[PDB]
């Protein structure tokens, strides 16, 4: 009964799919989760609560991407956070937390493609400390996609706090690799074009921010062209900063080109 | 994000239909969200819950205790790191200023301006020395505004005094009314004694020449504090001959 209740749910969904309709369907899916908390099915009940979770984040590409409409306002995006939130509470009770952060992962790809990139930082996060006990690769990729948010939502002193985090796994774990050799490579070319762009107080700098810019005042062709540019800013040079944005640009990518264009007029 | 906005709505408009006790309640609510940490309670959480705090300080619908509950947790949030979190958290301790031991408990509240200045970012100190020139003027008298100033103005743990050269300037040209231009003579006298303890050689004449700029004639050497804060360090020929002409202006000025 109460089992033969949920295979009837089950053949609802799939043929309003290629009808199209999706945020019925999407309501098909939550009714599939409400019966196994009758019963008792355990990482099966996570299963119905999650593809009612990719068919609220497909009503809003075709509101937000596909069909850009100024009406749509987020009733199928307060829906798609909701489905989620029963999901990541019941890996933990079973005791499984690297599956309870691939679910946060796929919450904070649509906020970046939704157009909200200070709630993405956000989700990030949480899914890092579900995984830096258990797979401290997989958790310092969560954090490389949290330094692309916060320089789209325009936190650049935000930003400082999730660089120095990166450095410090690699030097506990890495010490480098291989998959650490490459995290740390964009972390030490990316904490300096900050420094120059918001340049901290002696209070507020750090003894890890104190190490690396005795240093300058990593690819050998790179190596060289950003102990240079910590000087000019010190000296005030404006024909010296001007020549080298010209030969950084194929250097660097572009997210690191974009710390690269900031600190170039707040000197000039 | 959206229920916290309907509970704002009540009690400044409709209080007495719903009791005493659940207006003082939500101003609780927003202490232990506002000093979370800066993962705890998200960016977008954080400033729309903030901003509606200081309306219902403007409508006169709160009560004498009920309004001294917001006083403390604006103090506690200035000195945390993040400065887009601590900007929204100085426009809190201005209201609650602005909405009212009288001469002690303001001591307090002045001095927690001057160390954003030193601890702090200079995206975030950019917004701190346009403010102090107006904000000491109208609390009270100068002769109290004067001491904490220069004193935290010559200090060894002053990370720039470039900012803080804007602040010294716009003070003295407001003080130049009639009844107390007088009075800015006196103070010039008691800082240049300080001076004879040394800064480094070159860094000491450098602060010289921008307080006499600030208490002087009106028409020409007011304009000259610009190009002297432009070269704040970086001795030379050139700027030996800049330090004679300001100061003995002022030897004809007394």
């Amino acid at each position: 009964n109460v089992a033969e209740a949920g295979e009837q749910f089950g053949q609802l969904g799939r043929e309003l799919r290629a009808q199209e309709c999706l945020p019925y369907a999407a309501w098909c899916q939550l009714a599939v989760a409400r019966c196994q908390q009758a019963l008792f099915h355990g990482p099966g009940e996570a299963l119905a609560l999650t593809e009612a979770a990719r068919l609220f984040l497909r009503q809003e590409r075709d509101a937000r991407q596909r069909l850009v409409c100024p009406a749509a306002y987020g009733e199928p995006l307060q829906a798609a956070a909701s489905a989620l939130g029963a999901a990541v509470r019941l890996h933990l009770e079973l005791g499984q937390p690297a599956a309870a952060a691939a679910l946060c992962l796929e919450l904070a790809a649509a906020l970046r493609d939704l157009g909200q990139p200070a709630a993405a930082a956000g989700h990030f996060q949480r899914a890092a400390q579900l995984q830096l006990p258990q797979l401290p690769l997989a958790a310092l990729q969560a954090l490389g996609e949290a330094a692309s948010c916060q320089l789209l939502a325009r936190d650049y002193t935000g930003a400082l706090a999730v660089f120095t985090r990166m450095q410090r796994l690699a030097r506990e774990h890495g010490s480098a690799l291989g998959a650490f050799s490459d995290v740390l490579v964009r972390c030490e070319v990316s904490r300096v074009l900050l420094l120059l762009l918001l340049q901290p107080p002696p209070a507020k700098l750090l003894p890890e921010h104190a190490q690396t810019l005795e240093k300058y005042s990593l690819p050998e062709e790179l190596f060289l062209l950003l102990q240079s540019l910590v000087m000019a800013t010190h000296e005030k040079d404006t024909e010296a900063i001007k020549s080298l944005q010209v030969e950084m640009w194929p250097l660097l990518t572009a997210e690191q080109n974009h710390l690269l264009h900031l600190v170039l007029q707040e000197t000039i | 994000l959206v229920m916290c906005a309907t509970a704002f709505y009540l009690i400044e408009n409709y209080p007495l239909d719903v009791g005493p006790e659940f207006s003082a309640s939500i101003i609780q609510m927003c202490g232990v969200m506002l000093s979370g940490s800066e993962e705890s309670t998200p960016s977008i959480i954080y400033h729309c819950a903030l901003r509606g705090l200081e309306r219902l300080l403007l409508s006169e619908q709160l009560s004498r205790l009920d309004a001294e509950s917001l006083v403390k947790l604006s103090v506690d949030r200035v000195n945390v790191h993040s400065p887009h979190r601590a900007m929204a958290a100085l426009g809190l301790m201005l209201t609650c200023m602005y909405t009212g031991e009288s001469v002690i408990v303001a001591m307090e509240r002045v001095s927690v301006l001057f160390d954003r200045i030193r601890k702090g970012f200079p995206c975030e100190a950019r917004v701190v020395a346009r403010i102090l020139p107006q904000f000491l003027d109208d609390f009270f008298p100068p002769q109290d505004i004067m001491n904490k100033v220069i004193g935290e103005f010559l200090s060894n743990q002053q990370p720039y005094p470039q900012f803080m050269a804007t602040v010294v300037y716009k003070v003295f040209q407001t003080l130049h009314s009639t009844g107390q231009s007088s009075m800015v003579r006196d103070w010039v006298m008691l800082s240049l004694s300080n001076f004879t303890q040394r800064a480094p050689v070159a860094m000491a004449t450098w602060s010289l020449s921008c307080f006499f700029v600030s208490a002087s004639t009106s028409p020409w050497v007011a304009a000259i504090l610009p190009h002297v804060i432009s070269r704040m360090g970086k001795l030379e020929q050139v700027d030996v001959n800049l330090f004679c002409l300001v100061a003995t202006d002022f030897y004809r000025h007394q």
